[PDB]
RNA sequence: AGUAGAAACAAGGGCCUUUU
């Protein structure tokens, strides 16, 4: 239950896992931003596309 | 890891196509349970013969290849076709060697519920067969033992913030005040490799008692019913004793008794009863096996249809049944109407007392001990009453009791000699109706009984009818009997009926129900008994038995926890700006002073002033003990020999460390504090090394006007967050919130409460 | 929960809820906006906050709760007491240190919509807060104190979740001040339609809903239409002891023939001492055909009766080189393809192609369904119950588990009967056949699911044990399955089935079989005859043989309820006893009435079960659901009880309509005229 | 041929769809 959409759920989860893992987990800062920018470019497109 | 950036390209394409991209855009996520259905949806009729079907097939089974190729399990280790590259066979391998888990002892908390059905069963003594025509009634039980018994609601919160914490919704009202069972369950199941929706499942049916309507005879206890199968039948009976079970009768019994002190307390109050009773429930617990519980969850849960539980449940607004009392009686409408109508009742020639009596056809079922019945009334008259009961005594009082209900017999018309004005109305200033005057003469004496049953006429037991015949001494047969009684053999089985009707209460605790009928009164609860309650907590003034030194003390102690609230110049605050030295100068501990013992008061305050600064500058510290040792910081420190225990100035002690009455704790269950046998609630405010964990603070937050400046943190880093500062936080699913740590909980119910009486002016 | 009142106390406090519920009832709105109101008002006591003014005298002075006339009355007097200008509209509170009134709102949307037309309304008059569920807050001054915030959007966060949770967080329950006419949207087809199924005397909606909800009960004409009624009806009752049932009336003709797939009394059967190495169906029959005693046999070319012999013949011996090559495959030949019907399907023809010369080239007609033709009682059904009531020379043909522990008496009682019910029922010839349908089926059911397209081999055999020793293997026949391509449920697979014999066959019994004269036999020599049928089979048929030892329940069912009962009415344990003594009747011979004990009727019971499932049809169906009837008039002529019905004729003729080529029905319909006959003498109801 | 009922099967698509 909400009001965001499933995307948008989607994607600040998986920023939070990603900054919960980077803090402590074994994950580098690159692969941080990686798949961050990944995440914004999927959102551009989503919202882009229709 | 690596999956998680594999989750991330999966996201990228599936938002790259426009369909996938267009549904998730749209609406809510609530979606999701609706698209859960239009995929994946085939049954098939005869699934039996499909198996049998399938199981031959040449590879019947499915396996993850990740799963085999991780086992280094032979592919066939003796010309066998485990798999290609998967036949049944192959678990077998697995079963009698190959990995192997490292403990399989969680198992046994998983499925709580059925190891305790065996340890249950395995404590039966088996007497002895036998054959007889047993006498079943049809009723609604229970069939499962069950503690602490909770609402879906409850239990959807419970999993939740035992599984899925990442995930949790807003802090409820349930989770804050049963912290100790979260914090149980959570303990158990985590940082473990399980299954997660089995456990909610079984946590799910862990909680949920098995109601059913089923034939039954004998006792009625859960630990019977969920194995009544191998009890007796309708021509068998397989005696056993099983007293001595998962005994769950004492403490709905004792629930009843403290229910019946309250409701007797709280009638001295003419104007204000029911805001008494009201205030009283709030302020009183009882203990449950290990956890404390608070009087009115316990009250909203139960199902003791009884007229002190059900005027409580009335009194706080929880709906319950369609069942109605007179007395220790039961009685249930089957059929029928009416509408009041008044008519006098001389008492002694000339006094006219008033009496309203129903004008219509009514059947209704009655329950007295091992006693039942079907009776019907119509414009002041018993029509008819067949009774099924067993015992002669049982049934000449449910007989009497029924036609009180009815207010049939000359009696009502023109009142016995013996009652008197006195006795009729007004013991306390309030009128009591003629019935239950009469209830009290037919119990007074066992005499007034038999001139009650005598004014219903008597005929002579015509033939054949014998059988079908009651005398006055509740004969199965005789040669003259009462009028239209009918006797058979068999208890009458209970109807039912899945309704839920509201109802309120007077102000002289008359329980009405949309209608006239009065479901329930004080009038109809045993007069009066003295009770020493175990492990119950009446913190209320007018519910308490100690002297005002122990009381004083005990309000201290909460005078000091009123302290640990959010905001500068507080405990908490202080221990985060390592400044121990002003919590010597608080207010609380100077009004604490006067009672610790002048004598030595010096040289306890110089031990606990140490520990109080290893505890704060260390970062290590026993926030129970602080609280615990804070009073004795007041005055100067001096020297002196230190034997182990800080006294007061009445002869009670705290030794520093180990729990005693005065002064108690448990890891188990942090958030409360026993004085001299009274339960202090500890807010939530910050974690210590014991009791630390998401749950620890989470009653400092709230909730507060969005801005979109603050920062986005993690759950865990709210240990972290600055005393009134705000964060935004994503919650439970689809939410994105914002939290100010101020506790801003003020009582609800008061201010409701007052403002709904000043409208009335 | 069923009412609103109760899912607005789940979080709401209940005065809050009568005192909406008291709002609406006096305006007169729908009660569905008792959650809304209740919000508003508590948001308003728990903004107050028991909150002071500088005298140390309350600050706000709530206008809201109160009933509409005294809210413009403590307005006025507010308004004239501190000098104030009256507003034309109403407001919510009256704070008095700023002697001014505030309003309070609360919108769903996360928009300034409603704050911008309540600004519009109100201007700036006075304070307005605009608070929304997601912590979103619209004003035209300065802010309220935080406490009172971060309780309203605490509140707020809840009740938003708990709506959220319940679907009922929508402009339905929570609408802006516009949007509050919630109505069915009328379309006009709709309308056209229901103003069209308004019956006779109404010609539109509007009059009918006009003369029902104003109907009125008039209790003479009712009365007077139901006498009516019931003059012109003359129902006849017919208590059965002046009308009594006449015998039912059974089809004449032939005598029914065998149906069973698998032949029981006459079948004969070879037998090989037992190896578990070699226990699959092709092993035992391998190991069977390798002795000699199969190969000798050697069909004669002229069966003693039937058709398609050479077919047959032609079958056997491919057979038999199949099992020599040790691969049970048989190839499609014309034998096989005729037996097997593996092209006499209709082939379709389209319509599109059709015309009147197609029409005239070929006959195109209708088909005239051929209902199946009526068979007289048959006389051989008594001899095969018989038979079927006697040992077999051996004993635990069909299967069984292993009984488990025991801890109380009560399971102690429990398998000494289960124990005595299973020795007495292994030894019998009906439990063999249990076993030969069991464990034939099961292999016909596993070859079809592998092989189809192939039209595999398959024993006719069974497992057991000499009596007290060691195992046996028998052998009563051969089967076959034509091609298994079963795409759909209850399908259709022709199969075939050759059983030995060393009996003559009846004409009218064995009608079905095609025999074959087969060498000669020692048990000393005896002739042979070889019995192929040609039956058909389903899936459903397959797994309820294959299931159906079902029927030791029914039994075992029977004879407790009869023990059990017998032993309550005296409070001991009479179970033995009843089983000794007890004494049933199962049949009649030289005018008498035979009896014997029930642990010999428990082989009548059986056999009936057993029958159930064999010749399970929609004839049988009907037959004993509507011979139930019989049976209760029975049982009140035997109490005394003056039953009646209405038209038993009719009944009589249903039962007649539902007997027809099932030989079982014809039985027991002529049991059950044995029956109502020898009970005639003892009791009425019934005629000759 | 055969099954059974108050109509359907008697393979369908273009070479495919063994342990009571």
């Amino acid at each position: 239950i909400g009001a965001m959409s499933i995307g948008e759920a989607i994607e600040e989860k998986l920023l939070e896992r990603a900054k919960m893992k980077r803090d402590i987990g074994a994950i580098e800062d690159s692969e941080y931003e990686e798949i961050k920018d990944i995440i914004r470019d999927a959102k551009k497109a989503r919202l882009e596309s229709r | 890891m690596s999956l998680l950036l594999t989750i991330a390209k999966e996201y990228k394409r599936l938002c790259q196509d426009a369909k996938a991209a267009q549904m998730m855009t749209v609406g809510t996520v609530s979606n999701y349970t609706t698209f859960k259905k239009w995929t994946t949806s085939r049954k098939e009729k005869n699934p039996s013969l499909r198996m049998r079907w399938a199981m031959s097939s040449k590879f019947p089974i499915i396996a993850n290849k990740r799963m085999l190729e991780e086992a280094q399990i032979p592919k066939e280790h003796n010309n066998v076709a485990l798999w290609e590259d998967a036949s049944a066979s192959c678990i077998n391998y697995w079963n009698f060697c190959g990995p192997c888990v490292n403990n399989s002892e969680v198992i046994k908390e998983v499925y709580k519920s059925r190891f305790g059905r065996l340890e249950r069963r395995k404590e039966i003594m088996w007497k002895e067969l036998r054959f007889t025509l047993v006498d079943r009634q049809r009723r609604r039980v229970d069939t499962q033992p069950v503690e602490q018994r909770l609402r879906t609601g409850e239990i959807k919160d419970l999993q939740m913030w035992t599984l899925f914490e990442d995930e949790a919704p807003l802090a409820s009202k349930f989770i804050l005040d049963n912290y100790g069972l979260v914090k149980e369950m959570r303990s158990k199941f985590a940082n473990k490799p399980l299954n997660k929706e089995v456990v909610a499942h079984m946590l799910e049916k862990q909680f949920n008692p098995e109601s059913r309507f089923l034939p039954v005879f004998g006792a009625i206890r859960p630990e019977r019913m969920e194995l009544i199968h191998a009890l007796g039948g309708e021509t068998w009976i397989q005696e056993a004793n099983t007293a001595g079970i998962s005994n769950v009768d004492q403490r709905k019994n004792d629930i009843r008794a403290v229910c019946r002190k309250v409701c007797l307390a709280a009638n001295a109050s003419i104007m204000n009863a029911k805001s008494k009773l009201v205030e009283y429930i709030k302020s009183t617990s009882m203990r449950i096996g290990e956890t404390e519980r608070k009087l009115e969850e316990l009250i909203l849960e139960t199902d003791d249809v009884s007229p002190e539980v059900t005027l409580c449940k009335s009194a706080l607004g929880g709906q319950l049944g369609k069942t109605l009392s007179f007395g220790p009686m039961l009685l249930k409408k089957i059929s029928g109407s009416g509408v009041k109508v008044k008519d006098t009742v001389y008492i002694q020639g000339v006094r006219a007392v008033q009496f309203e009596y129903w004008s219509e056809q009514e059947e209704f079922y009655g329950e007295y001990k091992s006693a039942t019945a079907l009776f019907s009334r119509k414009e002041r008259s018993l029509e008819w009453i067949t009774i099924g009961g067993g015992i002669n005594e049982d049934r000449k009082r449910l007989l009497a009791m029924c036609m009180i209900f009815c207010r049939d017999g000359d009696y009502f018309k023109d009142a016995p000699a013996t009652i008197t004005m006195a006795d009729l109305s007004t013991k306390l200033g309030r009128e009591i109706p003629y019935q239950y005057v009469m209830m009290n003469w037919i119990q007074k004496s066992e005499d007034n009984l038999e001139a009650l049953l005598y004014s219903r006429g008597i005929v002579e037991t015509n033939p054949g009818k014998m059988g079908s015949s009651m005398g006055i001494d509740g004969s199965k047969r005789a040669i003259k009997s009462l009028r239209a009684v009918t006797i058979q053999s068999g208890k009458i089985d209970m109807p039912e009926s899945k309704e839920k009707i509201h109802l309120e209460l007077s102000d002289n605790l008359e329980a009405f129900d949309s209608s006239g009928r009065i479901v329930a009164t004080i009038l109809d609860l045993p007069s009066d008994k003295k009770v020493t309650f175990q492990d119950v907590s009446f913190q209320h003034p007018d519910l308490a038995v100690l002297r005002d030194e122990k009381t004083a003390i005990t309000k201290g102690y909460e005078a000091l926890i009123k302290r640990l609230g959010t905001g500068d110049n507080d405990i908490p605050s202080l221990i985060a700006k390592k400044d121990y030295l002003s919590l010597y100068n608080l207010p609380e501990v100077k009004l604490m002073a006067p009672l610790i013992r002048p004598n030595r008061k010096g040289v306890y305050s110089r031990v606990a002033r140490k520990l109080v600064s290893t505890q704060v500058t260390t970062g290590h510290y026993s926030l129970h003990e602080l609280i615990k040792v804070l009073p004795f910081t007041y005055f100067a420190p001096k020297q002196g020999m230190f034997e182990g225990r800080l006294f007061f100035s009445n002869d009670s002690f705290v030794e520093p460390g180990v729990n005693n009455n005065v002064f108690s704790w448990s890891k188990a269950d942090s958030s409360k504090i026993y004085c001299h046998g009274i339960a202090i609630r500890v807010p939530l405010v910050v974690g210590d090394e014991h009791m630390d964990t998401s749950l620890a603070l989470l009653e400092g937050f709230s909730v507060c006007e969005n801005d979109p400046r603050a920062p986005m943190v993690t759950r865990q880093d709210l240990i972290d967050v600055g005393f009134g500062q705000k964060v935004r936080l994503f919650v439970g699913q689809g939410s994105v919130r914002t939290f100010k740590r101020t506790a801003s909980q003020r009582a609800a119910s008061s201010d409701v409460n007052k403002n709904v009486k000043k409208i009335k002016m | 929960s069923k009412t609103f009142a109760e899912i607005a106390e789940a979080f709401l406090e209940p005065e809050a809820v009568r005192i909406a519920k008291e709002a609406v009832e006096e305006y007169g709105d729908h009660e569905r906006k008792i959650i809304q109101i209740g919000i508003h008002f508590q948001v308003c006591c728990m903004f107050c906050d028991e909150y002071l003014s500088t005298n140390g005298s309350d600050r706000f002075v709530l206008i809201e709760g109160r009933k509409r006339g005294t809210a413009v009355s403590l307005q006025n007097e507010l308004c004239k007491s501190y000098d104030l200008e009256p507003l034309p509209f109403l407001c919510d509170i009256f704070d008095r240190e700023e002697k001014q009134f505030v309003e309070i709102g609360i919108t769903r949307k996360a928009d300034d919509s409603y704050f911008q037309s309540k600004f519009g309304k109100l201007g700036n008059s006075c304070k307005i807060f605009v608070f929304s569920y997601d912590g979103r807050l619209d004003k035209n001054c300065e802010g309220p104190m935080e406490e009172q915030k971060l309780r309203i959007f605490s509140f707020l966060a809840t009740a938003a979740d708990f709506l959220r949770k319940e679907n009922m967080f929508n402009e339905i329950f929570l609408p802006d001040n516009e949007e509050t006419i919630i109505e069915m949207k009328k379309g006009k087809t709709f309308l056209e339609l229901r103003d069209e199924s308004v019956p006779l005397p109404f010609q539109t909606y509007e009059q009918m809903k006009d003369y029902c909800e104003k109907f009125k009960g008039n209790p003479r004409e009712l009365a007077s239409k139901v006498s009516q009624m019931q003059s012109n009806i003359k129902l006849p009752i017919k208590h059965y002891e002046q009308n009594k049932f006449r015998q039912i009336r059974l089809p004449k003709g032939p005598m029914a023939p065998y149906t069973h797939k698998f032949l029981m009394e006459e079948a004969w059967m070879f037998t090989k001492i037992s190896d578990p190495e070699r226990s699959r169906a092709g092993e035992i029959l391998i190991d069977f055909f390798k002795k000699g005693n199969l190969s000798a046999i050697r069909p004669k070319d002229k069966p003693l009766q039937g058709k398609y012999p050479i077919h047959y013949k032609n079958l056997w011996n491919q057979i038999k080189a199949a099992i020599a090559d040790r691969t049970m495959v048989i190839n499609e030949n014309d034998h096989s393809e005729f037996l097997g019907g593996i092209g006499r399907a209709s082939k379709k023809i389209p319509e599109i192609s059709l015309t009147q010369d197609v029409i005239t080239t070929e006959g195109l007609k209708q088909s005239e369904n051929k209902l199946p033709e009526p068979r007289s009682f048959p006389r051989w059904f008594n001899a095969e119950w018989m038979w079927a009531i006697k040992d077999s020379d051996l004993t635990g043909w069909v299967p069984m588990a292993e009984y488990p522990p025991a801890d109380n008496e009560l399971e102690d009682y429990a398998e000494h009967l289960n124990k005595t019910m299973e020795g007495v029922l292994q030894g019998t010839n009906c439990a063999r056949e249990m076993g030969k349908c069991i464990l034939t089926v099961g292999a016909l059911m596993t070859e079809c699911r592998l092989f189809p397209g192939k039209i595999k081999v398959v024993p006719i055999y069974a497992r057991s044990k000499e009596r007290k020793p060691s195992e046996m293997d028998c052998l009563f026949g051969i089967c076959v399955k034509s091609k298994s391509h079963l795409n759909k449920d209850d399908g259709m697979y022709t199969i075939i089935t050759f059983e030995f014999s060393i009996r003559e066959p009846n004409l009218e019994k064995h009608q079905k079989y095609t025999v074959f004269e087969a060498g000669h036999t020692t048990v000393r020599e005896v002739p042979l005859y070889l019995y192929c049928r040609t039956t058909a089979l389903s899936k459903i048929k397959n797994d309820w043989l294959s299931k159906a030892r079902r029927c030791f329940i029914t039994t075992m069912d029977t004879v407790e309820t009869i023990c059990l009962r017998e032993s309550a009415k005296a409070e001991e344990n009479l179970v033995e006893k009843t089983l000794n003594e007890k004494q049933m009747w199962i049949g009649k011979k030289n005018g008498e009435l035979i009896a014997q004990p029930l642990r010999e009727a428990l082989r009548v019971q059986l056999v009936q079960q057993f029958y159930f499932c064999i010749y399970n049809d929609s004839q049988l169906e009907g037959f004993c659901n509507e011979q139930k009837k019989i049976l209760m008039a029975l049982e009140g002529d035997k109490k005394n009880k003056s039953s009646f019905g209405f038209n038993p004729e009719g009944l009589l003729e249903k039962i007649e309509e539902c007997l027809i080529n099932n030989p079982m029905c014809l039985f027991m319909a002529q049991r059950l005229n044995e029956l109502v006959i020898e009970a005639s003498k003892r009791g009425a109801k019934f005629f000759k």
